[PDB]
């Protein structure tokens, strides 16, 4: 997949390609399937 | 050779100019009918048979389900981008009080999900971002007028608040009016699309011309990916305003870049006329920007730059009628109404009582 290149990890997050989806690594700080939460 | 360019291109402009009409005979547009044509032709394929409970159970695997059902708000658990439906979200739930009940497949892909290619499972409603006539999806404005857009260094929680960015960018062009702005051509970001790479080339060989970089996405495999140079820096919106020629391209489907360009007061090159949002059928070639055909040649971007370059004044005026036009028609109460004319219409095509599920969690308001 392709999901990754619209930069959906916020706040400093890597993002994997998966082939359905995607997933976010977030930087200790913030957690979420975004990174959009703190932790 | 020049002459014969120039011929057609002003043709194009008579032409269109001529044409034009106003999106509505009020610029306040009270009735919400500037972008009203989009929703229409999106929502028309369902007037005669309307909406089927078993059409939204088909299509819910295509999107997030949202209900609307006793004026509160529900939705699956698992939206696939939460910032994407927290976006979403700030514009369903103060409508939610005023809207009849109602089962929404929301798309928070970027990607369209019914090719009207495909037939049958593929039959709809879904709601996406973007589209282009390959697709049956319905247009809704984006997440990000809000929420939830990429998120870069300048951006990190993702590009949103469309309010803020427009006082931003009203303020930047103020600042550098046309005549201060480098007559150079501009763009600034990732290799979304190969559509994009013959003005990077072009840029490396003649950067007098053209200032074009690839910048690194958090989908950024290898050095193929900013077409084997280093990764240049992001450039803020407020600072593409220094430059006359803003480039724009699709992405993975459209790009958010597009409506940020206008408001610099720049002269819009919009290269492709396939990928859409629900604004820019209301946009029009030749009065608000430049058109350039998908994949354009290093020679084409030459002529068109060396032709507008020497016709400042009609660059100018094109420039000036396109900020206009997203000033004027791509507001907040815009986004809003939009949002609330699709529900209102959509609603009545629904054949079905729409009855609770348990497993939804509530959202609001």
């Amino acid at each position: 997949g392709d999901q990754c290149e619209s930069n959906p990890c916020l706040n400093g997050g890597s993002c994997k390609d998966d082939i359905n989806s995607y997933e976010c690594w977030c930087p200790f700080g913030f957690e979420g399937k975004n990174c959009e939460l703190l932790e | 050779n020049e002459d014969e360019f120039s011929f057609k291109i002003r043709r194009q402009i008579e032409k269109a100019n001529a044409d034009y009409k106003p999106c509505s005979s009020d610029p306040q547009d009270s009735d919400c009918s500037c972008h009203a044509n989009v929703l229409k032709r999106d929502l028309a394929p369902y007037k005669s048979t309307g909406v089927t409970r078993q059409m939204i159970e088909s299509s819910a695997r295509y999107g997030t389900k949202y209900k609307i059902y006793g004026h509160r708000l529900y939705r699956d658990a698992n939206c696939m981008f939460p910032a994407r439906c927290e976006g979403i979200e700030h514009f369903l739930l103060p409508l939610v009080a005023t809207l009849p009940d109602m089962d929404l497949i929301i798309n928070t892909r970027d990607y369209p999900q019914l090719n009207a290619a495909w037939g049958n499972a593929a039959g709809g409603p879904v709601f996406s971002f973007s589209k282009t006539k390959e697709y049956r999806d319905i247009m809704y404005p984006a997440w990000t007028f809000w929420a939830g857009g990429p998120a870069t260094k300048l951006h990190p929680r993702g590009i949103g608040r469309w309010d803020q960015m427009r006082e931003k960018l009203e303020k930047r062009a103020a600042a550098i009016p046309w005549s201060q702005k480098r007559s150079l051509g501009f763009f600034r970001g990732s290799r979304t699309s190969d559509e994009r790479d013959s003005l990077i080339l072009l840029s490396r060989r003649n950067p007098e011309l053209v200032e074009a970089q690839y910048t690194k996405n958090q989908g950024w495999k290898s050095p193929k990916d900013t077409l084997d140079a280093p990764a240049a820096d992001e450039v803020s919106f407020e600072d593409h305003c220094k430059y006359k020629y803003l480039f724009n391209f699709r992405g993975v489907a459209a790009s958010f870049r597009l409506k940020h360009l206008f408001l610099c007061k720049s002269l819009v090159f919009h290269v492709g006329d396939e990928w859409q949002e629900f604004f820019y059928d209301q946009l029009k070639p030749w009065v608000h920007y430049v058109p350039l055909k998908s994949y354009p040649s290093q020679q084409e971007y030459e002529h068109i730059l060396s032709f507008f370059k020497k016709n400042d004044a009609l660059a100018q005026e094109i420039a000036q009628r396109g900020y206009d036009f997203i000033w004027e028609h791509l507001r907040m109460k815009d986004i809003k109404c939009y949002w609330r004319k699709l529900l209102k219409r959509y609603v009545k095509l629904l054949q079905y009582e729409v009855k609770p599920e348990d497993q939804l969690i509530y959202i609001g308001p």
